[PDB]
């Protein structure tokens, strides 16, 4: 696992971890999965929790959630809200924050450049593939 | 502050919570 991939992943980790605490609930998991327009069941969020809970303790801690890292046109659908085909700043922004997250257009601007290949100043679906793949 | 990271971080987590 590189380094850059324990770093994302430690991002995504904190994006579940609402309070901050080292630990993702189930609670949390339900919270998050809503706000991006999923219904989990109370069962279905156990069984998450429970496949990858080492050490049997009800919650997933960094290292475990690391495990289980160790469905590209949905997360696309997510981010394109007005369904063009184009992810751009305002939209990038508008899921940003919906995930707690506050940034500067500056930072969002930035991370459009980053999957940016073209140079159009947005990012179509090819390029949301490949920052993936 | 790293673009790359903030970016495919989010993008893991939509695709998770998908
Ligand atoms: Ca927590
Ligand atoms: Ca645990
Ligand atoms: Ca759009
Ligand atoms: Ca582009």
């Amino acid at each position: 696992l590189t380094e850059e991939q324990i770093a994302e992943f430690k991002e995504a980790f904190s994006l579940f971890d609402k309070d901050g605490d080292g630990t993702i609930t189930t609670k949390e998991l339900g919270t998050v999965m809503r706000s991006l327009g999923q219904n989990p069941t109370e069962a279905e969020l156990q069984d998450m929790i429970n496949e990858v809970d080492a050490d049997g303790n009800g919650t997933i801690d960094f290292p475990e959630f690391l495990t289980m890292m160790a469905e590209i046109r949905e997360a696309f659908r997510v981010f394109d809200k007005d369904g063009n085909g184009y992810i751009s700043a305002a939209e990038l922004r508008h899921v940003m924050t919906n995930l707690g997250e506050k940034l500067t257009d500056e930072e969002v601007d930035e991370m459009i450049r980053e999957a940016d290949i073209d140079g159009d100043g947005q990012v179509n679906y090819e390029e949301f593939v490949q920052m993936m793949t | 502050f790293n673009a790359r990271r903030k970016l495919k971080g989010a993008i893991l987590t939509t695709m998770l919570a998908t």
